[PDB]
């Protein structure tokens, strides 16, 4: 009746990528006792029975007492003349020098050991193993790579690594402490106006702490100094007050201050942040949080020599790896012989016929795109044509590359791209063997130039080999000198053109006097965003007035996209404007490291901007974007790498995230080589931090293996059983070793001490994320947080969060440092692996659902709208109450605007959270720029229920009409516009992230959502009203 | 004058010569007295500037919007599922390939050990002649050593076959992706044209 008795005959009720194999090959967690064949110098095989967690000291010391009961005993030296070795799962013969290591921790492939004495008598140097571990592929895997570029990278990048370690031991040990513990400081000293007014005309109250003996007691010297006084001054006032006395004249104090003053430096109580240079205390982040949060700083006087005590000497060592012919001579068009793909996996039934579409490109393309005929279609596909490209060979730009793809009848099968010049500047000539890459999910488009340059290293893939026209000699690219001449010639040649011209658009005819309408159509273009595509008229317009455009530095990004790169005439002149163009702000410069600016002069310039302007603070903000932009660099060795590597080696807090951002993407073979090499270099030069990173790595690996077992074997068991298993395993010593003495990668300032397994637990989600809880082992744990806790989540792709939480952080600092205070809580989050990451826990906050499960009464009738307000009142009572609403009203307002602008997945009772103090903030954002509309809008994802509206207007009825809400509604307008004025950045940030394989960022139209939602094509008054309209129609009343 | 007359300009330029502040704009291979005057003429744009070929029910055209959308989004899952298999297989494959290299290297250490003992043992087979006591137990050890290398090459072989069975299944996955892909584009192209024929009624469409 229901189904018209239609049977579905097929349907039968019978019927997080993974898997990183663990302690032994094919098994996650090696059996608690196990058998291992020890192999001796005398060819004898004992077979020791060994505990999972026994050291090699324990195994050797025993093996040389169980080999005494086997033959040929006197053919073996004293054990100390020996060392273990075996095959690993990465598949190298690893000599086991650290005999304090445990058998589970070795990553053996099969359970066996072999004795030897150590060859390669520089033992020290065969701790490349430390770097190999940190990186998760062995350094010898690079020694075996043929390619000159890779080896030329490895040797030449050490130039940078050297100059970095120079800058560290310059004014040591201070300069060393500076590297290790850089001051955490806002880039502006100016203190925003709403922060000021929490100060009674520029005064904080601080609290210095001290210790005398044994280490036991401490003492609180509570100052009240000027917000804009420095650590030095503050160290004095503390020392004054410690040592005033009735047994001391005033002038006697002054001397006993001077001699003590600079024997001390300012710690922060609870974490390894230190105030180590001339900065107004306001400017240090810890302070500026304490102001905002209604908190009294807790600093500490630490003796410089008790700190310089701790810093070990980096000890940087150099490794064991210690005529042309101008392109412009070449007279012909480009041609390229195709030949034959082999491995082409297609149905001859379903699909008709197949060809090799090709093209030449520079980001966007400099000729008509061509193909070959649809030959030996499907079965054994072989062409042997010569594709003829209608660009003359002198008219190639430095950056240009062939893009190709095998298509069907009609949609693409496989793709691959090659750099037309090698890294030595040399036109590519001869035969090539190019293995293809599959087409991505979203990519319907036939050819794919934004994809990575180079062959796939996966052998078993469509190997489309081909030939390049060869001109009897190595064809290089012109010198700069040679390019300057041709620019000056093309300039003088242009001066004597004649009155009229067929397309006098490219040329002026106004000459040194341009019309006043024209000079302000340029600044009108100048202002427009990156995504507003430019009309040919306008390009030729810009391109003509190009020399006036030096007045308006910021115009450049446009100007470059105006040049035709198919005219070396034009291109050569551009190389000379750009040569010495005015440097620009970093926010505009970063546009010029995206895929659309592939030239090296351009990209050099853009680094020259960062070198000058971009600060270690603002670098650390945008690090993600700059590491992602490495993927668009043509060659391994380049200016951006040399910059980032150096900053990383200068500053150990950047260094830290620089490792993890690269290490994060090491699974992804499009960058496995590149990033590997870079990490190797960083790891060799960063000195002792390597050892700190090696513990963090070690820890994350144990956690990966743990959750892996939980998500495969131990599913279909009760939480109860799983939770036994978890604790049982954390008990074991290889774990207690591995998971206790280390730094949080979410922020390496926090230490992670012993694990309280009381508070460690598996969350309820089906991905089985772990709630881990460590002791803060700081001396002043008390004054920060005695227990540190963070969530490890194997199974989910963090990096969409990682970006949105970054974007939010930026919107906050935009808003707040423009004086207008909307408090966003961009909780910490870090991707460290395939779908592996970390999330900062925020204590004392609950999902609105929890609020309603609490305040729900007795018998399950219906939940109340006020419950939230009533739970929020129970927390906040007095002048307190009014302030808890202000906070709520302010955060709700920011999170309204941010959510809407980004279009992040719809918000509901289970992904909005509220704090005891009454701040509201979103978690678990999903897909960001409206990824779910690929299924069939301009959405409002934060739709303010009654609940919020009530709490917004201190508990009224028909709340939409109060003044309380007029404030709120104004904040939303003031916040929406404030972003809009910075909407260039937000385009550029999203624009730089296309290099990642984030499915929400496939290509520029994805990003184009953010235009309509900021309404950039309009004027501002229109946007306001569009925003009001969009806010009105989701809520059904309120916004005029 | 209302066939050819930014974001959804490009979405209707996707995959196809094609053409379509305060006047008008002409877009694929952007261009700023009358409107229908100038487009019929160019339908070669070289001679203007150095460097235009392709221009009843109501409620059961919208049930076809529900139907082609159930096809498409089932068809998309078919694509989205297989892409994962394709990658997992790729992954799993390579782990095997490494294991083979590791197996291989395991063997080479063991083959050398069966070699290593004979040098040092068949010096002690001849010196003194220990008698049948010493050499029956140096014979026992060597018995294991070889029968172990048997086991390893058994284990490696047994892997190498599986590589092929995976590798076989790998190819088969791409095979079917590449047949599903082209139909997926037309299922998608027609569901855009079907919704274009409907559009105002913007707000009635989300349920289908
Ligand atoms: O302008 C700068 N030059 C050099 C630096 F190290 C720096 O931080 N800023």
């Amino acid at each position: 009746s229901y189904y018209h008795h239609h049977h579905h005959h097929d349907y039968d009720i019978p019927t997080p990528p993974r898997p990183s194999s663990g302690e032994l090959w094919g098994i996650h967690l090696m059996p608690p006792r196990i058998l291992v064949e020890c192999l001796l110098p005398n060819g004898m095989i004992v077979t020791l029975e060994c505990l999972r967690e026994a050291t090699l000291i324990t195994i050797k010391h025993e093996l040389f007492k169980e080999a005494r009961k086997y033959p040929l005993h006197q053919l073996l030296q004293d054990e100390s003349s020996y060392i273990f070795v075996s095959v690993t799962q990465e598949a190298e013969r690893e000599e086991f020098f650290d005999e304090t290591r445990r058998l589970c921790d070795l990553r053996l492939f099969q359970p066996f050991l072999k004795v030897i004495e150590p060859v390669g008598n520089r033992e020290e140097k065969i701790l490349n193993r430390e770097i190999g571990f940190a990186i998760g592929m062995p350094v010898c895997e690079f020694d075996m790579v043929k390619d000159p570029e890779v080896q030329d990278f490895r040797r030449n990048i050490l130039n940078v690594c050297k100059e970095a370690v120079d800058l560290r031991d310059l004014n040591s040990p201070h300069s060393r402490a500076m590297y290790v513990y850089p001051p955490n400081v806002e880039s502006s000293p100016e203190l925003p106006k709403h922060i000021y007014n929490k100060l009674d005309k520029g005064q904080i109250i601080v609290v210095i702490w001290v210790i005398v003996s044994p280490n036991n007691d401490k003492q609180k010297y509570t100052l009240k100094i000027n917000h804009d006084c420095v650590p030095e001054q503050v160290i004095a006032e503390a020392i004054r007050k410690k040592t005033r006395s009735m047994l001391l004249s005033s002038e006697q104090l002054k001397l006993c201050v001077l001699e003590y003053q600079g024997k001390y430096i300012l710690k922060v109580c609870g974490c390894d942040e230190y105030f180590l240079e001339k900065y107004p205390l306001s400017q240090y982040k810890y302070i500026r949080s304490c102001i905002m949060l209604g908190r009294m700083p807790n600093l500490m006087l630490m003796a410089k020599e008790s700190l310089y005590s701790q810093l070990p000497m980096d000890c940087f060592t150099m490794p064991s790896y210690s005529s042309t012919k101008s392109l412009w001579v070449i007279n012909s068009a480009l041609r390229i012989k195709i030949l034959c793909a082999t491995y082409v996996n297609v149905n001859i039934r379903d699909i008709d016929k197949i060809y090799v579409r090709t093209g030449i490109y520079h980001g966007g393309e400099p000729l008509c795109d061509n193909v070959n005929t649809q030959r030996v279609p499907c079965s054994n596909p072989r062409w042997n044509e010569w594709l003829n490209y209608d660009i003359y060979i002198p008219d190639l730009p430095r950056a240009a590359r062939l893009c190709l793809s095998i298509c069907s009848v009609h949609c693409p099968l496989a793709w691959g791209n090659i750099n037309l010049f090698d890294y030595t500047d040399t036109l590519v000539s001869g035969k090539m063997a190019l293995n293809l890459w599959p087409v991505p999910h979203g990519l319907e488009d036939l050819l794919n130039p934004i994809g990575v340059t180079g062959s796939n290293p996966n052998k078993e893939t469509p190997c489309l080999e081909l030939e390049f026209d060869w001109f009897s000699s190595v064809v290089k690219f012109p010198d700069m000198s040679v390019i300057e001449e041709h620019a000056n010639w093309s300039v003088s040649r242009e001066a004597g053109f004649s009155y009229s011209h067929a397309g006098l658009s490219n040329r002026l005819a106004r000459d040194n006097e341009l019309r006043e309408n024209d000079k302000e159509q340029l600044k009108a273009i100048s202002t427009r965003d990156p995504l507003s595509e430019i009309t040919e008229q306008e390009k030729d317009f810009l391109w003509s007035h190009r020399h006036y455009c030096v007045t308006i530095p910021e115009i450049l990004p446009k100007l470059l996209l105006s040049v035709k790169w198919n005219s070396r005439d034009e291109v050569a002149q551009m190389y000379c404007l750009v040569k010495d163009w005015p440097p620009i702000k970093p926010e505009q410069a970063m546009e010029l490291l995206d895929c659309n600016y592939p030239d090296p002069m351009v990209r050099g310039f853009a680094v020259r901007c960062l070198e000058k302007y971009l600060t270690d603070d603002k670098l650390s903000q945008y690090l993600i974007q700059l590491v992602q932009v490495l993927k668009y660099e043509q060659y391994l060795d380049n200016l951006l790498v040399r910059f980032l590597l150096k900053k990383a080696l200068t500053n150990q807090r950047i260094g830290h995230f620089f490792f993890w951002h690269l290490k994060s993407e090491m699974h992804n073979k499009t960058v496995s080589q590149r990033f590997g090499l870079l990490l190797e270099s960083y790891c060799r030069a960063c000195g002792m931090y390597l050892k700190h990173l090696n513990r963090q790595v070690e820890a994350m690996e144990k956690l990966i293996n743990l959750t892996d077992i939980l998500k495969q074997e131990k599913k279909d068991e009760t939480q109860k059983v799983q939770m036994k298993f978890l604790v049982e395993q954390m008990r074991r010593p290889d774990f207690m070793d591995a998971l206790q003495g280390f730094l949080s990668p979410l922020n390496p300032a926090h230490q992670l001490g012993n694990l309280r397994l009381e508070e460690c637990r598996i969350m309820s989600s089906a991905k089985r994320p772990l709630w881990l809880n460590w002791e803060n082992p700081d001396i002043m744990s008390e004054l920060l947080f005695q227990n540190n806790e963070i969530i490890f989540k194997n199974g989910d792709d963090l990096r969409q969060d990682m970006l949105t939480l970054q974007i939010i952080r930026i919107m906050e600092n935009i808003w707040q440092n423009q004086g207008l205070d909307l408090r966003m809580l961009p909780y910490g989050c870090l991707s460290i692996g395939d779908c592996v990451g970390l999330i900062e826990v925020v204590r004392n906050s609950h999902t609105i659902m929890q609020i309603q499960c609490k305040g729900g009464l007795k018998g399950a009738l219906q939940f109340n709208s006020h419950t939230l307000h009533q739970w929020l009142k129970d927390k906040n009572k007095g002048e307190i109450y009014d302030a808890a609403i202000d906070l709520f009203t302010r955060s709700c307002a920011g999170y309204c605007v941010a959510t809407f602008i980004l279009g992040i997945g719809d918000r509901h009772n289970s992904n909005i959270m509220v704090k005891d103090d009454g701040q509201l903030f979103h978690i678990d954002f999903g897909h960001f720029l409206d990824h779910k509309k690929k299924k069939f809008r301009e959405r409002v994802p934060f739709v303010l229920t009654q609940d919020f509206l009530i709490v917004i207007s201190k508990g009224a009825q028909e709340c939409t009409k109060t003044r309380e809400f007029e404030r709120f509604q104004e904040m939303c307008y003031k916040a929406y516009l404030a972003i809009r004025q910075h909407a260039n950045l937000f385009i550029n940030l999203f624009s730089m992230m296309l290099g990642s394989g984030m499915p929400e960022l496939q290509s520029f139209d994805d990003i184009a959502y953010i235009r309509k939602t900021l309404a950039l094509d309009k004027t501002e008054q229109e946007a306001l009203e569009y925003f009001m309209k969009q806010m009105n129609d989701a809520h059904h009343g309120g916004w005029t | 004058l209302q066939e050819w007359y930014r974001e959804e300009v490009n979405e209707k330029l996707r995959d196809t010569g094609t053409f379509l502040t305060k006047d008008y704009t002409l877009t694929r291979k952007l261009i700023k007295s009358s409107v229908v005057e100038l487009i019929n003429h160019y339908r070669s744009l070289a001679q203007y500037n150095p460097k235009l070929l392709y221009p009843d029910n109501i409620e059961a055209v919208g049930k076809k919007l529900h139907e082609y959308n159930t096809q498409f989004q089932e068809k998309s899952r078919e694509y989205d599922r297989l892409y994962e298999e394709y990658t997992r297989t790729s992954q799993e494959i390579q782990m095997k390939r490494t294991a083979i290299e590791a197996f291989n290297e395991t063997i080479k250490i063991f083959e050398e050990q069966c070699q290593t003992q004979e040098r040092y043992s068949k010096e002690y087979i001849e010196k003194f002649k220990g008698n049948e006591k010493e050499i029956q137990r140096i014979m026992h050890n060597y018995d294991k050593l070889k029968s172990r290398i048997s086991e390893i090459i058994d284990s490696r072989r047994r892997l190498e076959e599986d590589l092929k069975k995976q590798a076989a299944e790998y190819r088969e996955i791409d095979k079917r992706m590449n047949s599903i892909k082209p139909d997926l584009i037309q299922l998608r192209k027609t569901r855009d044209q079907y919704l274009m024929w409907l559009t105002v009624r913007q707000k009635k469409l989300n349920e289908w």
